[PDB]
């Protein structure tokens, strides 16, 4: 026997996955997205006001790049466009004190607002190094969203779009 | 008549033969099991609650590296390296994310100093040309589900679908109320309705060496359950 | 002229097609699907009760591998993600007698139940080949799901997500 | 529905087997066994697959016989419900794993409680070699075909006649 | 309480006690009786319906052949041989129609080809001078009955006055449902009122040689009955 | 005064100037046509109906293989072979599935024995240096379609969408009713509406070679119909 | 939420890989392509109006 489940679900995202994508990035180019997050068809996700960051952006040398890097997190509807209207997360590099900010309550980095992903909508990870630095690579990086194991964090809510009947609406909200 | 009780990687309630341990598949990538847990003979089921049950699963690789005349003291890794509750102090760490041991002298060999994300690593000792050491860094940058079987192989499907990565694992430090691990799933099987853990990942695994000093058990899984008897 | 035709549209699936997928296969690895058909978007696909199957797996030499190997073809919703309730063709490969099974009504082996496939959802073939045998390879073997030249064997049904006024509902 | 056709053989759990040698009919080679919670059914007729060979991969002499029957508690042999009195030399196994009427149905039907055994004898008489198993296989149903039939397989928790069954 | 079951040329119900294997008379064609089936210990009663139940005949025969410098590798029988199901190709006869066994090399005697309807056969090997072979081809051209004792001899009478032949029953493929056999009768015999078959034909019969390759037993007859327990 | 008829490769109700042959395109695969139907001077209209009507399709190519003092009896092919119904025994086929003639001797060249999917093939006899042969295996690995013109080459579109292959084609037994093929699609076309089958797959095709064997047509399209007078 | 726009021979809505440009067959004249349009990830649809639109 197994035990039922809500649609609902509580998870914890990542580099390496499929509907993820990812791209190397050279300094002083910071319309450059090193992360391209991009909806699944028939599954909305949802994130609320306040969930974790391990922004793992290290060098080719594994290191992490300058500290007066910076990160955006934005949303974007389709046609590849940014939008300010929906973002989160604007924040540098050299704070986050990856060790131990992956792990405890204190250090752990929560987003700005709340968030939601219709079945084809992207967000994007961009990244301000100011200029002559080390440039980026993503095999020795890393990033994430959730903190689904836990008891105290919070976690990304995933839904498939079949099991509801408010779906026009959310499509209306887009 | 419920009582909860403890797994384990040997043994135990199991005897090693209802218990399999299993490595991975590297070359190609597959998302391959490495443990099993059949029910024995006696009992009438078994339960697994996340959000109500703990876990805990320390994993650790192998390789063979050589020295030589002016040997190096310094080696590179091809699996990412991180602590486990905080810092990269080896003193400090809960228990280490390295061990090493010459073959040629039966004995250990002590660490310097790590680079710590270019997943490099200074040693204390200075080996010889031609001796060989083995060493057993932990495994992350790889997946974890579970899921079920049917006394067959027809699967049931999968406890929680989504996965669980094993840097994570590592990091959220293990003993401590509430850091506890609780993932999510709620399950019950009888007699042979055996259960599989499964692991995607490129690196190894390592469950023995015969050569491992600490305690013939080179990596574990251990598990809490709630069994009617 | 040619004449009009239903959205319902009578096929028989095989290896040589683009959406379907395959892979090869060692000994003593169930896991490891053979064959992984995907949903087309806008394609729904159905099967009756009963439809024929023509597992043919064979060696690289070219030969049936051994009879104590068993398929299961087995749904999946998305995520690539095994199911269980939801399975066809629990079988050996020792039973078919390949050569006259693919055309005969009683060497004929039809499904357990009927099954459905929406926009994206996968169906897998899992191989339990045990022990003793050969690695398996795909191109000196097919596959197929229904007999719709003959007109005794069933065929799978295909539609088109659009021309439906329940297609939302299935 | 709570009912399920399938059709068993030897890599399973809760079968048994082993070895056997000439002229001890009395030693099951085959020991089948109720799971708990898990009634099993057999109608009147359902194929068998009695692959009975040598060490050497070689079927047993013609004159060897199969015996199945049912036992209840005390790992007993029972008269009274038997299936399957039958030669071996008589198969032709290449031919009637598939062909409908090579096919072999049973004596008449059964039931299987969640603790009750099955077991088949096998007569070698003499002067022939020694069984072995794991260069043997065996099989009770034809779930996947269409003319034949299959084992019915419900688990005792989802029904009201199961006090009915257990008399 | 009624059952059904299996009988066989040896043991099985009776212990090769309560039944008996015997040749027949050839010089004098006589029909004479080959097997009974006494009804043993236990039984209240036995039956059998022709009509309604199978029956299952595989005869043959033994001679003896020496060898020659230059050997002949051709042989003429005194017992016509037909197929069993369709052709007389050996590799798919559902059973041979002829079996060979050298005896100075204690090994098998492969076979070439058939002169048909002839009545004769060719090799594939060569045999030596004064090398003898044993031979076991079919058994056609030959009667059959039932018949039933008193436990005297005392007989009843028959089951079903007329004959049935062997070539047919060669002929007639076993193991095909429909095409099986069902004779005619209808009968029941309690303890010790044996059955005794007869057969009537020019020719030997053989059960067992000791030296016959293929399992001991030479021939056989097999039976389906319906037992009330 | 509706009547079903046949269809041909050649002539018969057509003439041989209201149909033609071709061969195909090789190097870049395109769904070719081999051949057409156009109307001839008298009918009022032609149907055909898939799921009631028949179809038969015997395809070869051809090649060129010279010989060797050391001969060789061996040969490879890029054409993927396979039985028609059945085994693989060229005395059994239905038809075979390699013809071999040589032109030196211009006599036939018998197989011996067929390397299955390895696509090679060993022969009986022992071709010489420099010695030439022809060679007319069957063409699978490829696909189908019919569709229709509107007296120009404006395309009407096609009967049905979907494609059919070649394999399959020859895989199906021809000759046996249920057995049949009867594919999908329903049409109608009157004077000079020609239809045209189309092909698209690597290799060649062959109608014609005037040094073939057997009855000066390599390959074959048949076909029923159902005619307005 | 209709809105015009062009295309090209090159890139511009697709990037060069949701469009091929290919030659012709010559020596047998064939009615080939030379030129493909595939949707790429982004849009609802496409619509063409000859009558109404250019070329």
């Amino acid at each position: 026997n197994i035990g039922n489940l809500s649609a609902e679900k509580q998870i914890s995202l990542y580099d390496g996955q499929p509907f993820i994508s990812e791209q190397d990035v050279a300094a002083g180019d910071p319309n450059t997205p090193a992360l391209t997050i991009e909806g699944p068809d028939g599954y909305v996700i949802a994130v609320d006001a306040g969930t974790p960051i391990a922004p793992e952006f290290r060098d080719s040398n594994g290191e992490k790049l300058d500290p007066s890097t910076r990160v955006i997190v934005q949303k974007c509807d389709r046609q590849g466009n940014p939008l300010g209207d929906g973002i989160i997360f604007n924040d540098t590099l050299g704070r986050f004190n990856y060790n131990k900010m992956r792990t405890d309550p204190d250090y752990m980095r929560k987003t700005a607002k709340s968030l939601m992903v219709d079945e084809r909508e992207i967000v994007k990870v961009f990244v301000d190094v100011p200029d002559g630095a080390n440039g980026y690579d993503a095999e020795r990086s890393r990033f994430t969203l959730g903190d689904d194991t836990s008891d105290f964090g919070k976690a990304v809510e995933i839904v498939d779009h079949d099991d509801l009947t408010e779906g026009e609406t959310q499509a209306v909200k887009s | 008549q419920t009582q909860e009780y403890t797994l384990s990687h040997t043994g135990g309630l199991l005897g090693s033969s209802k218990v399999t341990t299993a490595s991975n598949q590297t070359a190609p990538q597959r998302e391959t099991a490495i443990i099993s847990f059949e029910v024995p003979r006696k009992f009438s089921e078994i339960e697994y609650v996340g959000q109500r049950d703990a876990t805990r699963f320390v994993p650790r690789t192998t390789e063979e590296i050589t020295g030589t005349a002016n040997d190096d003291t310094v080696v590179q890794l091809q699996a990412n390296i991180q602590p486990i509750a905080g810092e990269e102090d080896m003193a400090d760490q809960d228990y280490p994310v390295v061990v090493a041991y010459n073959v040629t002298q039966g004995a250990q060999v002590e660490i310097a100093d790590v680079n710590y994300a270019t997943d490099e690593v200074t040693l204390a000792t200075d080996p010889a040309d031609g001796d060989t050491v083995k060493l057993w860094p932990i495994m992350g940058d790889g997946e974890v589900q579970f899921r079920l079987v049917n006394q067959f192989g027809q699967e049931e499907g999968r406890v929680y679908p989504w996965a669980t990565p094993l840097y994570r694992w590592h990091d959220f430090p293990q003993l401590k109320r509430g850091r506890e691990i609780n993932l999510h799933g709620s399950v019950t099987w009888q007699e042979n309705e055996t259960v599989e853990v499964l692991l995607d990942a490129p690196q190894a695994i390592t469950w023995e060496d015969a050569d491992y000093p600490e305690g013939q058990y080179v990596s574990t899984f251990e598990q809490d359950v709630e069994i009617t008897l």
